[PDB]
RNA sequence: GGACCUGGCGGUGCUUCAUAUCCCUCUAGAGGAGCCUGUUCUGUAAUCGAUAAACCCCGAUCAACCUCACCACCUCUUGCUCAGCCUAUAUACCGCCAUCUUCAGCAAACCCUGAUGAAGGCUACAAAGUAAGCGCAAGUACCCACGUAAAGACGUUAGGUCAAGGUGUAGCCCAUGAGGUGGCAAGAAAUGGGCUACAUUUUCUACCCCAGAAAAACGAUAGCCCUUAUGAAACUUAAGGGUCGAAGGUGGAUUUAGCAGUAAACUGAGAGUAGAGUGCUUAGUUGAACAGGGCCCUGAAGCGCGUACACACCGCCCGUCACCCUCCUCAGAGGAGACAAGUCGUAACAUGGUAAGUGUACUGGAAAGUGCACUUGGACGAACC
């Protein structure tokens, strides 16, 4: 009700004064994220659910949109469609429709928004149902090849939704390289890929032959560069730790690749990243359940 | 007014363990070492077994504080599972919350 | 599996990526443009760029593999390649010049050639019916059955590289128990032949 | 006597057939996609009506 | 007794499904050996509880004494307690949970339909449903927005727990209470789970992955002896060492789990103990194969159909054979009804597993079977397919 929301909305300006006093801050300038920041520091909650913290918005964002009444002193409705109950929906699907039977008789980033933000529109609930058919209408409306009132108008309702490349450093002798990170299972490994070597990868100051005896290794970290033709074309430098020996190949060659993305030509790193060189495989261990061998290992079922 | 005769029982045996743990302590040094003759040591052993029996440390059981559980007690609450979980699931234990991971 | 749906598998080819772009059909075209809105799992461990990749011998070793040890059985599928080769090689050199141009020598046409001869034709199927077997059923039966007769107790401290390369060779050559097996599951097909019409499919 | 070595024809005879096969199932599982759902559909929008209104 | 409503059920119809799930398909196991361990049976003077899914390394993240509630003997009586009881009742309960649930439904309060009956409330090119609330969902933890956790309402199985503790009822009160000493706990026999193996993708050594030897040995964590750890107490527990080199040679029907960093294999840590598990919880490494057909087999959903069931098919119920009564006809015996349990079958009720029944005839332990005709008091799914 207005006198509630305006007593509310009067103890919020007061009490963001008193807060603004008690911060030490000018009380004229200060701001919705003063007033959240002071908030969090006044009164500290570790509760995981950011709702659940104490909060101080704007009785605006707090109480929700209670709707108004619908008809006068006389119980006279206002709005002709009051007795479909929708009267919000009905009215916007006879105004689409309308504007439809105007064109017919004178004749790429934007979604749709959802049935949620119709509904906060509206101010009215919604059925899947009644959502589609009017997501049908807007469709017919724009495919009419309408003018542009009827696309701003349809504006309201639509709603708009590549590798970053490091950047090259130079050592002290001034020769360029570029540096990454990655991780695999446990592993973790960090990159230097010089832009002029012999393929000379040391691996904790070790020689990549040296430190992964295992084949299937060798050829994990040859992948990046067999793929962009630049076997023997850099020298490397990469420290590792964690995870195990192939954990820590499959990391040192996503740092790996991820350095030589600050080389190769940007249809050499989507390439890359379209062979998969470039995505951190999210496949970790998964932890074992209670009262189950593993993962997915269930005791063996008595009989 | 201990929770059972069981509860009090453990009481009496925590009470004579503490009251003669010094020279079960001392007496035992003897025995458990590789120094001391050998008679001496058999001297010390029928001693240190002429002792009471309630002062053995071995018999001291962990039961549960509050209910006298004698199985399934967190050693750091001295709580049987039964009572941890009724008092962290109603919150009143400091930190202590349902896992998820 | 934690790749939400959305992400797409990796193609690891780079001919694919260096085709001209004049070359490209549309609807290839569309798919080189939609690709680059797409998330791409990370590559496999398994698979690279590598020129001596192969599948086939990918799915053999993998296959062989007891308990995670991808390393031995890297070792024991190598193993069997070079000790064909060596037999080949001996062959060879022992024999005359005519037969030289038969003797073959590639140990990876050789294992192809004898998975491709010890690949049945013909199933069975409970419905016992006579089917006809997908091509994918077809090259996992040849796998299965050399490794289960390689892997059989009749051999007696032999071991696993030379019995598969033997076992490859005769399968290569058309001869031993792996095309006896094969030969075995025809002979039971066409004995069922006339329960044919119980498939409904 | 089951050899291949003159079987060859009739062998990838029977694999194209099986492969024709496998491919008009999948055709006419698609094709198959005036059907059950939309006909009643059509029907309830004019009730058989039995009573008296 | 006739007709209906709701539900359960159907060896019930059609359709669509099951994504580790019903079958085939893939991987690894169990079922064959030894050992560890739980349960049952035996034994003893010697617990108790769980005990189909949803019991069986379960209460116990734990028994030499204690723990212990069991047994034998002994001792005390206002007793640690303004007593006590591990005495019966989980079919009185709280408390915490299994279960479908790997579900999305439960819904108060209204309105309407059925002549104002039990009951029902569905058609979106919409035809009486609206529903606060709970649940799902959403949100949250872990590493994403994924996945795994967590969560999962109302109800079912009078599911489990009076032995976590409390409590109603009933019960003992010189004992069914309290205390002490000592004691079981083994295996005729079976059975579940787990571990170790049967080896050559193996075993020993070095290293921790470019090696050398073994190979009729492989194979016990089993047995026996010794030592050590803890402990007042060790054949009892554990560790180590010695000694032994056993059974067995990938295992029938059948059966378990798994959709990816998963299965499989391997290595740690933790809880709890003075000590103690091949057990439990948890961290990490290497790391697979099939993933497509289907609905002849099991369950799920939707629409249906039938129903003599309603403690809801583990239901209901028919007839004979034997057993006590009451009545009728009968030279003594039969029939009926009732009471009532067994017995053999399963005839009827679902397509009741051969649809049911009428008449009639033959046959048969017994419901009954079949023959010929007749009824629907059955269906044939209701466009073409
Ligand atoms: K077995
Ligand atoms: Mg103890
Ligand atoms: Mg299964
Ligand atoms: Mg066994
Ligand atoms: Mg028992
Ligand atoms: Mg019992
Ligand atoms: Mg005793
Ligand atoms: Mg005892
Ligand atoms: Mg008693
Ligand atoms: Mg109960
Ligand atoms: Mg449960
Ligand atoms: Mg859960
Ligand atoms: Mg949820
Ligand atoms: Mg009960
Ligand atoms: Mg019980
Ligand atoms: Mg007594
Ligand atoms: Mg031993
Ligand atoms: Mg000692
Ligand atoms: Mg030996
Ligand atoms: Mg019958
Ligand atoms: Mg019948
Ligand atoms: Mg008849
Ligand atoms: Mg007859
Ligand atoms: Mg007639």
């Amino acid at each position: 009700t207005e006198d509630f929301i305006k007593k509310q909305i009067e103890e919020f300006n007061i009490g963001k004064r008193h807060l603004a006093n008690m911060m030490g801050e000018d009380p004229e300038t200060f701001t919705q994220e003063d007033i959240d920041r002071a908030i969090a520091y006044l009164f500290p909650s570790g509760l995981f659910e950011k709702r659940a913290r104490p909060v101080m918005k704007h009785p605006e964002q707090i109480f929700p949109r209670q709707r108004a009444i619908q008809w006068g002193e006389d119980g006279r409705p206002f709005h002709y469609l009051f007795y479909t109950g929708k009267q919000s929906y009905y009215s916007l699907m006879h105004d689409v429709y309308g504007m439809l039977l105007n064109l017919e008789k004178h004749q790429i980033g934007s979604r749709w928004l959802i049935k949620e933000e119709l509904e906060e529109m509206l101010v009215e609930k919604l059925s899947d149902l009644d959502y589609m058919q009017f997501i049908r209408l807007l469709e017919k409306l724009l495919t009419s090849q309408c003018g542009a009132a009827e696309e701003e108008f349809v504006q309201r309702f639509r709603r708009s939704v590549k590798q970053l490349i490091e950047p090259v450093q130079y050592d002290e002798q001034g020769m360029a390289f570029s540096k990454s990170e990655g991780k695999r299972k446990t592993a973790k490994a960090e990159a230097i890929v010089y832009k002029h070597g012999s393929g000379r990868i040391k691996v904790n100051g070790i020689d990549y032959q040296l430190y992964f005896p295992i084949t299937q290794d060798r050829e994990q970290l040859m992948f990046p560069f067999h793929f962009v033709d630049r076997l023997g074309k850099h020298d490397v430098t990469c420290t590792v730790s964690g995870g195990g020996r192939s954990a820590q190949a499959g990391a040192i060659r996503l740092a790996m690749a991820k350095a030589l993305c600050s080389f190769v030509t940007e249809d050499e790193v989507e390439w890359m990243r379209q062979a998969g060189l470039l995505t951190t495989d999210p496949r970790v261990r998964e932890r074992k359940k209670p009262g189950q061998e593993g993962a997915r290992r269930k005791f063996t079922w008595k009989k | 007014h201990y929770v059972d005769w069981r509860m009090w029982r453990d009481v009496k045996r925590r009470k004579m363990a503490y009251e003669y743990a010094d020279e079960r302590l001392r007496i035992n040094s003897l025995r458990k070492n590789t120094i001391l003759p050998k008679i001496l040591q058999d001297v010390a052993d029928e001693e240190i077994a002429a002792l009471p029996r309630d002062s053995c440390p071995v018999r001291i059981r962990n039961r549960c504080v509050m209910t006298s559980r004698p199985r399934g007690v967190k050693r750091r609450w001295r709580l049987s599972r039964i009572v941890f979980r009724h008092l962290a699931d109603h919150g009143q234990l400091s930190g202590i919350q349902r896992a998820t991971w | 599996s934690r790749y939400s749906p959305e992400f797409k598998d990796p193609l690891i080819d780079k001919e694919y990526y260096r085709k001209p772009v004049e070359e490209l059909t549309e609807e290839e075209k569309y798919v080189r443009e939609l690709k680059k809105t797409q998330l791409i799992k990370a590559a496999p461990a398994g698979k690279t760029s590598s020129v001596f990749e192969d599948p086939v011998i990918s799915k053999f070793t993998n296959m062989m593999m007891i308990g995670g040890n991808k390393v031995l059985a890297r070792s024991l599928m190598i193993q069997t390649l070079e000790a064909v080769k060596r037999k080949q090689f001996e062959k060879y050199h022992a024999a005359s010049a005519e037969e030289q141009a038969t003797i073959e020598r590639n140990p990876y046409t050789i294992f192809h050639q004898a998975l491709k001869n010890c690949e049945p034709m013909i199933g069975l199927v409970p419905i016992q019916v006579p089917v006809p077997l997908p091509d994918r059923r077809r090259r996992f039966l040849a796998m299965k059955w050399m490794i289960t007769e390689c892997r059989d107790k009749k051999h007696q401290r032999t071991l696993m590289p030379e019995k598969l390369s033997h076992k490859l060779l005769e399968a290569f050559h058309n001869q031993g128990p792996v095309i006896k097996r094969k030969h075995d599951l025809h002979k039971m097909a066409e004995a069922n032949r006339a329960l044919a019409h119980y498939r409904w499919w | 006597e089951f050899r291949d070595d003159a079987c060859r024809k009739e062998i990838q005879g029977f694999l194209d057939c099986a492969a024709r096969a496998q491919e008009a199932r999948k055709m006419r599982s698609i094709q198959e996609t005036l059907l059950p759902n939309k006909l009643n559909k059509l029907l309830q929008r004019f009730p058989n009506k039995p009573y008296l209104s």
